[PDB]
RNA sequence: GGUGAAAAGAACCCCGGGAGGGGAGUGAAAUAGAGCCUGAAACCGUGGGCUUACAAGCAGUCACGGCCCCGCAAGGGGUUGU
RNA sequence: CAGUGGAGGCCCGAACCGGUGGGGGAUGCAAACCCCUCGGAUGAGCUGGGGCUAGGAGUGAAAAGCUAACCGAGCCCGGAGA
RNA sequence: GUGCAAGAGCACUCAGGCGCGCGGGAGAACCCUCGCCAAGGAACUCUGCAAGUUGGCCCCGUAACUUCGGGAGAAGGGGUGC
RNA sequence: ACCGGAGCGCUGUCUCGGCGAGGGACCCGGUGAAAUUGAACUGGCCGUGAAGAUGCGGCCUACCCGUGGCAGGACGAAAAGA
RNA sequence: GGGGAGGUUUGGCACCUCGAUGUCGGCUCGUCGCAUCCUGGGGCUGAAGAAGGUCCCAAGGGUUGGGCUGUUCGCCCAUUAAAGCGGCACGCGAGCUGGGUUCAGAACGUCGUGAGACAGUUCGGUCUCUAUCCGCCACGGGCGCAGGAGGCUUGAGGGGGGCUCUUCCUAGUACGAGAGGACCGGAAGGGACGCACCUCUGGUUUCCCAGCUGUCCCUCCAGGGGCAUAAGCUGGGUAGCCAUGUGCGGAAGGGAUAACCGCUGAAAGCAUCUAAGCGGGAAGCCCGCCCCAAGAUGAGGCCUCCCACGGCGUCAAGCCGGUAAGGACCCGGGAAGACUACCCGGUGGAUGGGCCGGGGGUGUAAGCGCCGCGAGGCGUUGAGCCGACCGGUCCCAAUCGUCCGAGGUCU
């Protein structure tokens, strides 16, 4: 209902934003993650902005995915590292894939996120 | 939109400053009363020695209203206050030169009157 | 403990047929590409791992 | 008896001769007749459109044998228009003239498990001073000792919406031949990209 | 079909390209085909443009002046086949795109609010009066 | 409150992290295996027989009929369609 | 008159004391709570510790209020199997 | 600690300490706590209950009445950042 | 923070509702209550009956089982009517 | 003076209910009756016309907003077509309320020596999260429908809707001394209500963009983050959802009737609408329009697709298997949605996510340069950022696969 709209959340925003936020410090960190499948189809194009933004290069870029990642050395990898490999690549810089395995006694299902290659 | 509680500026110079809306005199129970309605009102404040005094029941005309009038040429028109001009029961105004501006839709009601009179009909 | 409550034990029966939605549906798995393994649809599962 | 699908494409106004009209625009295609019901094979008379243009490969069905026994490129919708027979092989746009007065039928929007307020326009209880949990409620629903139930029909809550819904005898507005437009009077159900059906009205 | 809103913007032959573009906080003139008794006029209406609202074709403006002590805002479809010409009158240092604010402040205060946009007047008396000669020879 | 005559209180192997079990073993008996004699009823379950998705109900009773079962048959038992 | 002075069951307002209005809670977080609001806040003030007063009795700025979560006469055991 | 006229107030924050011992999804009605709303502006209603408006400091200014202290923060205004 | 009447300001109190946020409700995994309960195979109407019927009569209707919802009945629960 | 109907008043009786059937008024939601307030149809009129009066027929729909009182009721204001009356436990407190009344506090009048008392007043005064069955709203699972399957449908039976005013032409004509002022037929514009809808207008739009305060941080400047809600505050806002906004609806028409008006016509030479027979005649009845609908077990119809036996039962019903058409799983999703269901897509693919373009919002980013002691200003610049919409593009993900599904009984 009203729903006709578009993108989901749980949580409520100030910590949603921090979330995702988090999340993607932790792939661009970790190159792989596990997480629950919702939580993970929804940070899946959140990365996918910064990398591809990252694909560009000037400071204003720079600064601005400096805004939701906040630690300078991990930019620097994401520009200096990170981004080269996706040059030529348009989109999909990011893939997920749900394992088999549910969480115990919350019963989640879970799933892959994976700087794709 | 005006209604029953509602406060009108007076256009005219009956020597009323205000009327408040009491009925709106479309049909046995119409929500609103727009441009070109003639409501029923009580005058609110009144000029000192005019024509008309404080707590006279009146009729009255609503010639510009705050919430936007829609034209069929699809345009809107809208004014800064509500007002009416007090007119005869017979239906012409009690006043002489009603001041400020005024709707077309006055003209097309049957008010030719207040629009002569009105200085600019928007 | 309060206003609205139940007027009569409800039966055996009446119980049990209630209950007859109850039970669950077993798991869907497929054979892998790579073992002889079972997996669930669309997933990956360990012991046998995945290409590409 | 003309009658056309179509599909709820959008809507935006245009200026007839001095004035603004607010239209709704139906992408009428060229429905393919694919059979036709007699008064004797069927008992009544009508017609079978088709309508959007389908991959042979998802007709795999024993569908294939309705259009081939018709020769039809596979459509992918078609309903009846009851009592009109046409010629040719398919109905257009040209079944409407600007002017012509027609009912659209569409399926209205759908609200799911809506509230009395919202399905009905009940009134609700009073946003301050009595109690604050019946804020939205129907309030009372019935009687006492006599009748001691609830009548059918009683409006409730619940799936609201999403049906099918009727709205006779809007003006057709310039039919657009070439890109296969129909245009009218706005008011017309379902969402952007809805299957929809004109008609003739019921003026006189 | 996958055109879908092409489809709309097809429908939209009504465009007007004759008017020229005007950003809000700005004084305009449009002169509007009026229906008088039964005749035609063209009553104008000299404002500043409050409100600009963006959809294409049936996007519109309003505008917002003090006739005879009182105030008034109408608004019109940017491609009425109503509106005459919109004769541009002054250009305006907005710095906010839907600007009611100026409802409140009605005075002085407007215009000292209100500068004037001294670079879309530089613009305009140039490649205006700088087009007029390439018209010519 | 109550294993058993006696602790003979179940070595040892097997599944299990354990619990608990399956074998092996003791005992006259282990559904006497350790809050363990006997072990009723409510209550929960597994298997089987008859039965039930156009039907109206203090749930039974009377009749006929079908099915299943015990008996060579005459008979009886279970079920329940009308 | 100005200065100085720094009174007050004085004013505004936290702690602290309290419970005005509304909402919430109502098998509650809670056998009296929560939120917003509100009253006092140098006084007839609030408060720790040590003491004394009790059942037709005490205590009571007085409501028959309080006297160990129900007080127009406490709780317990007894007369009592009134 | 910093800021706000002051402060044990308020916002953020050291030190220190916590995320309150069920989670995961979805994004219906309805309920709770909260935000905003065209025109109107008490017509609501037992009652403006509730919400809202107002709000600190600085200056201007301030009525009946008075027990001469009051009424007074009356009212109504203007200022406030860099 | 007494109770009544009036006005100004302001407002979702109302005309008359709409959208949005979150905590529940909903769905999946863990844990898992309660009052109540003659037994139940528990429909509508008009009768009737201790004078207000799922349970008598007559007629009408009605495939079996649930889930989210609403409160008209079960003279619903509660308390051996104040 | 007389006879009745009703069961809305005041009562009488004391029959169920004292191991409890919560009371007045309001709100919310109504639904029935007709003894009709309006609108429709008519008879008489002391009916010229217009307006009325009285009676008949007719529930289809409608039946306003305020002032005062807890009030119902009533008075009053302003309207209206009209502001109908009753039933439903004086309908409705496991729906709200709690102003009224009948707990404890307090006071006045009053009675009583008194304690206290008073259908006398007056101020205060705890309204209980969880629905088992029936009923109701909505939504599924099962099986059924004598072959299986895909698609399209008939409409038995239900349901929704049903109101009404004003001005104009007819015509200032009929009627009337005048004042006044029609039938009939036609047009236009409204009120309220209903269903859809977002183009417009107007809302919201919780992070789409901007600005601003305090503080704490990154990194000193710049620049930026957290927090000040569960958005810190403010200005503004797409899609979606919406009304204040937009469209449409009430019919027309056919049929049968009510009161009533008649044609012909006896009985009863005439007379009569009637007893045989026939015509007209209502907003009402049946149709018609809209929606549901074959569990219509009385399970309908059409078009189409798949099709014998491979082994036991001696005729007979079956039983076990791999299959057919076809279907299901699982997945990507959806103006579809509580779940389920529904619908689309699943690499032969644009379904979602990105990326791109557009639409749209904000309103000129940063950095650098330039002017100014400075706060700032100006240029680069309609820049920068940029959800949802209209598209595009296989970059990512819908991989791969599993299961089920007839062999069609008898005259
Ligand atoms: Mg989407
Ligand atoms: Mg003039
Ligand atoms: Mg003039
Ligand atoms: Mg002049
Ligand atoms: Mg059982
Ligand atoms: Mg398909
Ligand atoms: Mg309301
Ligand atoms: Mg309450
Ligand atoms: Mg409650
Ligand atoms: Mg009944
Ligand atoms: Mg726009
Ligand atoms: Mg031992
Ligand atoms: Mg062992
Ligand atoms: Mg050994
Ligand atoms: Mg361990
Ligand atoms: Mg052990
Ligand atoms: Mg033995
Ligand atoms: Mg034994
Ligand atoms: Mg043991
Ligand atoms: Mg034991
Ligand atoms: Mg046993
Ligand atoms: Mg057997
Ligand atoms: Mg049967
Ligand atoms: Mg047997
Ligand atoms: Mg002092
Ligand atoms: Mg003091
Ligand atoms: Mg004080
Ligand atoms: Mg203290
Ligand atoms: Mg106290
Ligand atoms: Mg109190
Ligand atoms: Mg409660
Ligand atoms: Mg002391
Ligand atoms: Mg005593
Ligand atoms: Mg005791
Ligand atoms: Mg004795
Ligand atoms: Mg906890
Ligand atoms: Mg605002
Ligand atoms: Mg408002
Ligand atoms: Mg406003
Ligand atoms: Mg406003
Ligand atoms: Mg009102
Ligand atoms: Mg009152
Ligand atoms: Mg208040
Ligand atoms: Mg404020
Ligand atoms: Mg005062
Ligand atoms: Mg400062
Ligand atoms: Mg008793
Ligand atoms: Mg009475
Ligand atoms: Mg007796
Ligand atoms: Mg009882
Ligand atoms: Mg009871
Ligand atoms: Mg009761
Ligand atoms: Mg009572
Ligand atoms: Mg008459
Ligand atoms: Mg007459
Ligand atoms: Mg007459
Ligand atoms: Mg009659
Ligand atoms: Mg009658
Ligand atoms: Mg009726
Ligand atoms: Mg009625
Ligand atoms: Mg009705
Ligand atoms: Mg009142
Ligand atoms: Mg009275
Ligand atoms: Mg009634
Ligand atoms: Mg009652
Ligand atoms: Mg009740
Ligand atoms: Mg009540
Ligand atoms: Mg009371
Ligand atoms: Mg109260
Ligand atoms: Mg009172
Ligand atoms: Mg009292
Ligand atoms: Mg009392
Ligand atoms: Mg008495
Ligand atoms: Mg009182
Ligand atoms: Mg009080
Ligand atoms: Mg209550
Ligand atoms: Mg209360
Ligand atoms: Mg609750
Ligand atoms: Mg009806
Ligand atoms: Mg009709
Ligand atoms: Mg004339
Ligand atoms: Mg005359
Ligand atoms: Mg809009
Ligand atoms: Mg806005
Ligand atoms: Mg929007
Ligand atoms: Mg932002
Ligand atoms: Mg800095
Ligand atoms: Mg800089
Ligand atoms: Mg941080
Ligand atoms: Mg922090
Ligand atoms: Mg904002
Ligand atoms: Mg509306
Ligand atoms: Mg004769
Ligand atoms: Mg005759
Ligand atoms: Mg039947
Ligand atoms: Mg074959
Ligand atoms: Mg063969
Ligand atoms: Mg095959
Ligand atoms: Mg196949
Ligand atoms: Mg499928
Ligand atoms: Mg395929
Ligand atoms: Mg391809
Ligand atoms: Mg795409
Ligand atoms: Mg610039
Ligand atoms: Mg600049
Ligand atoms: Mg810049
Ligand atoms: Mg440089
Ligand atoms: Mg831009
Ligand atoms: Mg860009
Ligand atoms: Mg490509
Ligand atoms: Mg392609
Ligand atoms: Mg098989």
């Amino acid at each position: 209902r009203h729903l006709k709209s578009g993108r989901k959340l749980n949580r409520h925003s100030s910590h949603r934003l921090a979330l995702y936020r988090n999340q993607a410090k932790s792939l661009l960190t970790h190159g792989r993650i596990t997480t629950t499948v919702p939580k993970a189809k929804e940070l899946r194009g959140f990365v996918d902005h910064l990398i591809h933004l990252a694909k560009r290069g000037d400071l204003h870029a720079r600064r601005l995915v400096l805004r939701d990642l906040q630690d300078v050395k991990l930019v620097r990898k994401l520009f200096d590292e990170i981004a080269p490999r996706y040059r030529d690549r348009q989109g999909g810089y990011t893939r997920v894939l749900k394992l088999a395995e549910r969480r115990r006694g919350d019963g989640a299902p879970l799933a892959l996120v994976e700087l794709v290659e | 939109m005006i209604q029953p509680q509602t406060y009108l500026e007076v256009a005219d110079n009956t020597g009323a400053r205000k009327i408040m809306c009491i009925r709106v005199l479309k049909g046995s129970n119409a929500k609103y009363a727009t441009v070109g309605d003639v409501i029923v009102a009580s005058v609110k404040e009144a000029i000192p020695r005019g024509a008309v005094k404080e707590g006279d029941v009146v009729k009255a005309v609503v010639v510009r209203t705050k919430k936007e009038v829609k034209r069929p040429d699809g345009s809107a028109i809208r004014f800064d206050d509500n007002a009416a001009v007090i007119i005869n029961n017979q239906l012409e105004p009690r006043g002489t030169r009603v001041f400020g501006p005024v709707a077309r839709e006055l003209r097309e009601k049957g008010f030719m009157k207040i629009v002569s009179l009105a200085p600019e009909v928007l | 403990a309060k206003h609205p409550v139940p007027k009569k034990k409800t039966s055996k029966a009446r119980r049990d047929a209630r209950r007859s939605h109850h039970a669950l549906t077993p798991p869907i798995l497929v054979p892998c590409p790579e073992c002889k393994a079972m997996k669930p649809p669309h997933t990956v599962c360990p012991e046998c791992g995945y290409y590409a | 008896m003309k009658g056309i699908l179509g599909v709820k494409v959008g809507m935006t106004r245009i200026f007839r001769d001095d004035r603004a009209v607010p239209v709704t625009v139906i992408l009428a295609g060229p429905c393919p007749v694919v059979q036709r019901r007699t008064p004797e094979k069927d008992g009544y008379t009508a017609v079978q459109l088709g309508f959007l243009p389908q991959n042979p490969k998802r007709v795999n069905r024993p569908l294939k044998g309705h259009f081939a026994k018709a020769g039809v490129e596979p459509v992918r919708i078609l309903r009846e228009i009851r009592d009109f027979n046409p010629e040719g092989d398919t109905v257009t746009v040209e079944i409407f003239k600007p002017g012509e007065r027609v009912d659209v039928t569409g399926t209205s929007k759908g609200r799911g498990f809506a509230g009395v307020m919202k399905r009905w326009n009940f009134a609700g209880g009073p946003d301050s001073h009595g109690a604050h949990k019946i804020h939205r409620h129907p309030g009372s629903i019935g009687n006492r000792k006599t009748p001691g139930r609830v009548y059918k029909g009683k409006k409730m809550a619940g799936h609201y919406g999403a049906e099918r819904v009727t709205v006779m005898n809007l003006e057709v507005v310039d039919v657009i031949p070439e890109e296969n437009l129909l245009l009218v009077k706005g008011a017309v159900p379902g969402p952007n990209g809805g299957l929809v059906i004109v008609r003739e009205t019921k003026k006189a | 079909m996958n055109r879908g809103a092409l489809i709309k913007l097809v429908e939209s032959r009504y465009v007007r390209t004759d008017l020229p573009e005007f950003r809000p906080g700005d004084t305009v003139r449009v002169s509007y085909k009026v229906k008088e008794g039964n005749r035609t006029r063209i009553q104008d209406f000299e404002g500043i443009v409050i409100r600009i609202r963006r959809n294409g074709f049936n996007t519109t403006f309003t505008v917002r002046k003090v006739s005879y002590g009182v105030g008034v805002e109408r608004i019109f479809p940017l491609h009425s086949p109503l509106i005459q010409k919109i004769d541009i009158v002054q250009r305006g240092r907005a710095r906010r795109a839907k600007l009611y604010f100026i409802r409140n402040l009605s005075d002085r205060e407007i215009r000292r609010k209100l500068r004037a946009d001294r670079k879309r007047i530089d613009k305009d008396r140039a490649a205006e009066r700088a087009a007029k000669e390439e018209v010519q020879k």
